[PDB]
């Protein structure tokens, strides 16, 4: 019962899994956003340039 | 391949229940990629996939 209550009332108990998920999500977001960079081109869109 | 008011993209347009604002025209997501468009011809919102 005590461990159940601690898990219910504590938000940092599952820090490891949430941190791993957040790291993966932010890595994916950074990879997606890297496309926005033009690297000297007029626009990042291949068709437009 | 949809060209809406100069915004060019490729995807499937489907009816959307999203509620835009009168001044709002385009849509975006967490990864700043186009997700919804308000057609100028008629007052409705179309998603992109
Ligand atoms: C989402 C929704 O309810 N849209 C309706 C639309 O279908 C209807 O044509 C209009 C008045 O006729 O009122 C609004
Ligand atoms: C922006 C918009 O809603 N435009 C339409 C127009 O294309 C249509 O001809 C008219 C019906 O008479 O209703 C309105």
């Amino acid at each position: 019962g005590k461990i159940q209550d601690s898990l219910s009332s504590t938000a940092s108990a599952l820090g490891k899994l949430q941190d791993v998920v957040n790291q993966n999500a932010q890595a994916l977001n950074t990879l997606v956003k890297q496309l926005s960079s033009n690297f000297g081109a007029i626009s990042s869109v291949l068709n437009d340039i | 391949n949809f060209n809406f008011n100069g915004l060019t993209g490729t995807g499937v347009l489907t009816e959307s229940n999203k509620k835009f604002l009168p001044f709002q025209q385009f849509g975006r997501d967490i990864a700043d990629t186009t997700d919804a468009v308000r057609d100028p011809q008629t007052l409705e919102i179309l998603d992109i996939t």
